RNA sequence: UGAACAGCCUCUAGUUGAUAGAAUAAUGUAGAUAAGGGAAGUCGGCAAAAUAGAUCCGUAACUUCGGGAUAAGGAUUGGCU
RNA sequence: UCUUAAGGUAGCCAAAUGCCUCGUCAUCUAAUUAGUGACGCGCAUGAAUGGAUUAACGAGAUUCCCACUGUCCCUAUCUAC
RNA sequence: UAUCUGGUUGAUCCUGCCAGUAGUCAUAUGCUUGUCUCAAAGAUUAAGCCAUGCAUGUCUAAGUAUAAGCAAUUUAUACAGUGAAACUGCGAAUGGCUCAUUAAAUCAGUUAUCGUUUAUUUGAUAGUUCCUUUACUACAUGGUAUAACUGUGGUAAUUCUAGAGCUAAUACAUGCUUAAAAUUGUAUUUAUUAGGAUGAUUCAUAAUAACUUUUCGAAUCGCAUGGCCUUGUGCUGGCGAUGGUUCAUUCAAAUUUCUGCCCUAUCAACUUUCGAUGGUAGGAUAGUGGCCUACCAUGGUUUCAACGGGUAACGGGGAAUAAGGGUUCGAUUCCGGAGAGGGAGCCUGAGAAACGGCUACCA
RNA sequence: GCCCGUCGCUAGUACCGAUUGAAUGGCUUAGUGAGGCCUCAGGAUCUGCGGA
């Protein structure tokens, strides 16, 4: 009652307040870094509860109405390339752009299939970018090597000029 | 003040921007860039108020975004880019080409140049070090860094930088005779030749500068910018050629050219 | 103090290595420098046995900024002295001066033997202590 | 938080300064690490500018350098024996800078035996020629001569475990080793 | 033990004398303890309770300048290495 | 103006001395014949029949406050004889 | 525009103040009130309290869209356009207000960082990512979640949300394609060695032996789709955006040198138990430092006005009035401080002791 | 002529004054001491000898 969720981890049948940080239940932060003292309830089940949420880990021998008799299908299928491959049992080389789930949507009389865009899907765009990165790095390597050699030769010429000046000095 | 400041008011703006004091609360605060907040001309003030091309800041932004405008060799799209002392600003769509430079009164002039000179710029090398892997490098007054300079190039010299690619076209040393551009102090914009330096230890260095009309003055070395040979500038100078005549002489010139 | 190694620790110049495996001459390797601005490093700072990590010549303290001159008035502390920098403040309304004095604690290296009443020139450095900011570089007395 | 400002300390003239501003983050201090020995446990503390500092505790081993040889080996730490600042750190085996510590001797002993071919206390042709070239290098002083027999080396900790997370150090040698040994045996 | 020919326990020495046995009612004499309140009791804080040794800190009005003063008010206290 | 030898001066007080009187005012309390400070035509104060004040001291008399409590609300229990 | 006048007396000459006179971006108030421009405006007493509603949110071609949204694949079967909701990245640390606290404090001029941090911008910058030293790598390229959603709900109530099933990344946790040129990256830390610039350095940089719980060195996105043939979904290939280590630059920040502040002796000695001044050493810091800690010496300030007290005291640029000197004022439009009712603590972040962010107490 | 003081009335101002007077603010000995933070541990639960 009063709608305070049971927190997983705290061992007491009462309601106590904690400083709920990020990545913890019973609290949705509104700002980066904010930690607000909420009120939760202990993991101990007591008479003070209003609803208790349970999950059927193993079905009994007789079914229930809005339950194991009836199933609700998963709303969205896999969207990433490898997720689709694993969920459809595809191999390393089968095409995935055709196995994609084509959910049918009808605006009145006009019907069309909306399939998810595939991410992490190898594409000539990605390969072109990879080749461009390789070309950029190798071009930079050639440029640095040639600049280093050029400055080495310039410094060698300057030191030769210094030696010539030393020879010219002292008559 | 518990962080960086992101606002500027009209009174606090530098005087050489020549913003009026009554049109708006704030001034265009320059973003971070090659030059300091002061002694730098934002593109919004170079267009809206200098060249009068755009009537409002929104139109300045539209000009900037359609990419008609490029400072140095690269296009700029930020509304308040800090274009500094010798930055070259193109405006290729109107085929003009300016190089920023101080008039003799001490303000950024609207001096126009040709592309054959805009293809380069100068920079007073402000520091020389050896970077990583033992590689020497120079850094100029606009934060621009050039690796592998000539060993003869030292601090207080000028390096000619091609806008196509950062590379030392040539350099001008700092010694007696070289024509210099006084960028800083009471002589903002004055041009002359060096007769001798002082070189105090610890304190600010001093240089004695005389001009074409033999008006000797003195300035800190932190405010000078050697720009060419004796009477042979490496750039084109605005009208007046960096000579400041007296107030009476200015009035006489105005009335004679009335 | 009397003995060089007095404190509970060992006193030596950091990053200075004696290399005890070489039987060279002079049996020491002392690191010194010149503070600049024409300030001559004393021969005591050249050849002495102390350490004084705060000495401008042997320690890792660099002199920069205001160079000042005063006359010391206290030497009871350890390797630190206090100078009385007298000056004449100017009152505009009455158009004449008034005597004023300031005391600036200044660190002193063992390279100098200072006495109360001498005239010493010092230079600004990084904060040595809560109030000490300077180091003595030349003394004068007769 | 611990405040590093001088606005709380009494003025040089004994003047009680007044509370000017509330405490500030750019002057905050943190508690000492107090690094013990055994079962390495380094906690990362974020520092101004987004930098990282390795607040070390319970460090296992450290890199210790034999400055005369120029080499440095990882070595397990036997424990502190003398600390110039406080004897409490010695008593509770705390690892901080300038701590005189005992460490293991086997890595350095094996390196000495394999690099100069000698021994303390008590075979290929290239090895014999190398040892002949490095002859008269067993002239190592009596301190470390008996040290390696004892099986533990006295080393000064030169790192800051509360800052860098490592307890790197260098082997005591010569005059400073003699000084610290004299301090140990002063009784 | 402790400041102590204080109190408490023991040694040498001396006594073990005072009518005694059985039960544990009231009222007594002597000793005590009491929840909450805290002098509302009573002529009156009578009786009782409270504090108490030592070390360190801190100590007012007034004063005959000597005191007030252990003022008031606080902290610590064993064992062992 | 009567009169004495002189007519209570300095001081102090409902004081341990003031009948009326539980005087009048203030403070202390919720409430005060109590306490204290003032007022003094003081039945009947007052100057070595010593006046006034007084630091310290007091098994002297009195009021209030803090602490403390079976004095009490409101009694109960235990031990010895 | 360097000026005075009435008033003590029967009358005179003085001291002497009262009064008159003028200004006040100096306030209030009384009376009266047509026009133009300009414009202050809850500072004074209460930094006293606050009903109510607003003031911080934000997307491109270019992070993630199968909305069971709109409009279309007249460009397309993975998507292709737009696009709510939401995750992600930034910002919210700017601005605005007030002047309570503050008397060497702030602040002004002037210095230093050889004493340090620095998101962003600008410019440079990772063959050694095979280094755990050639598949750890799947490299025509990898792993799991989890948001958004439907449905079940609790609470009188909150910008509360639990339990279940879905799903992406420039979100997280991994990880190659680097040949091999020489003699093994970079990042951290330790010790040793050499040492173009500065007035000066143990500087910059380089070489060794290693250490490291390990940082970084591109699995991101949008357009254009071009050249080579031994024509293959082959090899090469442009414009960018985003991201990245180090260095420099810029925006800054924190400390810092000298000098300077109103009235007070009816404030003369103060600081120093347990930090006071200094030394050694260590922690801590982004960094110097009694910033803190341990040991040690007894020091530091002061009649050239310390310490203490008051301030109807934020400091300054400046304002009013002045022959010259000067007097008074400066809450307030600009700069720098400090505060979000008082006080402290802290997460996130480059940046906060943040309050239109949390935590606790007090009111 | 001028003028002084006591006393008498009215009004105002300040002072002494029992009341261990009373408030407001600052600093502080001592006692209690929330809270977040660092740290020694505790490890619900979730995940591939381990990790959170």
């Amino acid at each position: 009652k009063q709608g305070f969720p049971m927190k997983q981890g705290v061992l007491l049948p009462t309601r106590i307040k904690l400083l709920l940080t990020k990545n913890v239940s019973c609290y949705r932060p509104r700002r980066d870094g904010e930690r607000k003292r909420k009120s939760v309830r202990g993991a101990i089940v007591g008479p003070d509860l209003a609803v208790l949420a349970l999950v059927i880990v193993k079905k009994g021998e007789q079914e229930l109405e809005g339950l194991t008799d009836t199933t609700v299908p998963k709303r969205l299928g896999p969207k990433r390339a490898n997720n689709i491959r694993k969920f459809f049992g595809l191999s390393k080389e089968d095409d995935v752009r055709d196995f994609v789930i084509r959910r049918e949507v009808t605006k009145g009389e006009k019907t069309y299939t909306k399939a998810p865009k595939i991410q992490r899907l190898v594409t000539p765009q990605r390969l072109q970018r990879k080749r461009h990165q390789r070309a950029l790095k190798v071009r930079n390597a050639q440029a640095q090597r040639e600049a280093a050699a050029e400055y080495a030769q310039l410094l060698a010429k300057r030191l030769s000029e210094r030696k010539a000046e030393k020879a010219e000095i002292r008559k | 003040a518990r962080g960086p400041k992101k606002h500027l008011k009209r009174l606090a703006a530098p005087h050489h921007w020549l913003l009026d004091k009554l049109s708006g609360c704030y001034a265009p605060r320059p973003s971070a860039g090659p030059h300091k907040l002061r002694e730098s001309l934002p593109l919004i003030v170079f267009l809206r108020n200098r060249l009068k091309y755009a009537l409002n800041g929104r139109e300045v932004k539209a000009i900037l975004m359609q990419r008609h405008v490029k400072v140095d060799g690269k296009v700029r799209t930020d509304t308040t880019y800090p274009a500094g002392f010798m930055d070259v600003i193109t405006l290729d769509a109107t085929n003009e080409n300016f190089r920023l430079v101080y008039d003799v009164k001490g303000r950024f002039a609207v001096h126009r140049i040709t592309d054959e000179e805009a293809s380069y710029k100068l920079g007073k090398v402000k520091k020389v070090q050896l970077g990583k892997k033992g590689v020497p490098y120079v850094v100029t007054h606009d934060g621009r860094t050039i690796r592998y300079p000539d060993p003869n190039i030292k601090v207080n010299d000028t390096v000619k930088i091609d806008l196509a690619s950062g590379k030392i076209t040539d350099f001008i040393k700092f010694d007696a005779g070289k024509l210099v551009y006084v960028t800083g102090g009471r002589n903002l914009g004055r041009i002359g030749t060096i007769v001798h330096k002082e070189r105090h230890d610890g304190g600010f260095d001093l240089v004695h500068i005389k001009d074409s009309l033999d008006n000797t003055f003195v300035t800190r070395l932190n405010n000078v910018f050697v720009i060419g040979e004796q009477g042979k500038p490496y750039i084109s100078l605005p009208k007046g050629k960096g000579i400041k005549l007296s107030i009476a002489e200015e009035r006489d010139r105005r009335r004679a050219q009335q | 103090e009397l003995t060089v190694q007095s404190e509970r620790a060992f006193q030596k110049q950091p990053h200075i290595f004696n290399n005890p495996k070489v039987k060279t001459s002079k049996r020491t390797k002392r690191w010194y420098k010149n503070a600049g601005l024409g300030f001559k490093t004393p021969k005591t700072a050249i050849e002495g046995s102390y350490i004084d990590k705060k000495c401008p010549f042997t320690g890792l303290v660099s002199i920069r900024g205001k160079i000042l001159t005063g006359t010391v008035v206290s030497t009871k502390m350890h390797r630190t002295i206090v100078i009385r920098r007298a000056y004449l403040h100017y009152i505009p309304k009455y158009n004449r001066y008034e005597k004023r004095h300031k005391n600036v604690p200044v660190h002193v290296s063992p390279a100098f033997r200072v006495q109360v009443g001498d005239i010493v020139t010092v230079g600004q450095c990084r904060p040595i202590s809560k109030t000490v900011r300077f180091n003595v570089v030349k003394v004068s007395a007769a | 938080g611990i405040s590093r400002d001088s606005r709380h300390k009494r003025s040089a003239t004994g003047a009680k300064r007044a509370q000017f501003r509330k405490k500030r983050k750019f002057e905050l201090g943190r508690q000492p690490a107090n690094t013990k020995i055994g079962a390495k446990r380094i906690h990362s503390v974020r520092t101004r500018g987004g930098n990282k500092k390795y607040r070390a505790l319970r460090i296992e081993t450290g890199n210790f350098s034999w400055a005369s040889e120029g080499i440095s080996k990882k070595t397990r730490i036997a424990g502190v024996v003398y600390h110039p600042s406080n004897n409490e750190l010695v008593r509770t085996n705390t690892l901080t800078k300038a701590a005189i510590v005992q460490i293991d001797a086997t890595p350095f002993r094996q390196w000495f035996e394999a690099h100069y071919g000698q021994t303390l206390g008590k075979k290929s042709k290239n090895a014999e020629r190398k040892w002949a070239a490095r002859a008269a290098s067993a002239k190592i002083e009596s301190s470390v001569e008996s040290q390696f027999s004892a099986g533990r080396l006295y080393a000064c900790i030169s790192s800051r475990p509360g800052q860098s997370g490592r307890c790197d150090g260098y082997i005591l040698e010569g005059e400073e080793l003699a000084f610290y040994l004299r301090r140990l045996t002063a009784k």
